[PDB]
């Protein structure tokens, strides 16, 4: 006769991600790279968001 | 642009009087600290004086009870009166706003003193 014995399926062996294009840069450079700092008493607190 | 304007400086003999002037324009938030600076040809920048929003007044040992800082509220300026004065004060100055964020210092204002 016939017999269903198993299941077929096909695995995959590579994995795919999109995002969309990374678009709003951080204020880092204005922070990091800074030509001047605040002294220390007059600390330079920047909120980034 | 934070823009401090210095002004009333010259050649004035010995015991001569004036009045030097910080107008302050920009930013500045409403606590800030208007201060004023010596240098004189070869040496760093000598601390004078200081005013902040209490209108509280503090000068240096150099020239105690000579110098006077007053304060005007309502365009938020200072005036130095520069009296009594003695050649060790031949030195250009700068007034330093220390506000909250980036500090801004000024173009200079010639004070000289001699016979
Ligand atoms: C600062 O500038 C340098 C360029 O030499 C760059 O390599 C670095 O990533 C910058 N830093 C930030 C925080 O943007």
């Amino acid at each position: 006769g016939i017999y269903q014995t198993s299941n077929f399926r096909v695995q995959p062996t590579e994995s795919i991600v999109r995002f969309p294009n990374i678009t709003n840069l951080c204020p880092f450079g204005e922070v990091f790279n800074a030509t001047r700092f605040a002294s220390v008493y007059a600390w330079n607190r920047k909120r980034i968001s | 642009q934070v823009q401090l304007q210095e002004s009333g400086g010259g050649l004035v003999q010995a015991g001569g009087s004036l009045r030097l002037s910080c107008a302050a324009s920009g930013s500045i938030f409403s606590p800030n600290t208007m201060g004023w600076f010596r240098q004189a040809l070869g040496k760093q920048r000598e601390m004078v004086a200081v005013i902040s929003s209490i209108a509280s007044t503090q000068y240096a040992n150099f020239v105690k009870g000579r110098f006077t800082i007053t304060r005007d509220n309502t365009k938020n300026t200072v005036h130095l009166q520069m009296n009594s004065l003695i050649p060790e004060d031949t030195a250009v100055y700068y007034c330093y706003a220390v506000d909250k964020s980036q500090d801004y210092w000024g173009q200079g204002t010639q004070v000289t003193v001699s016979s």
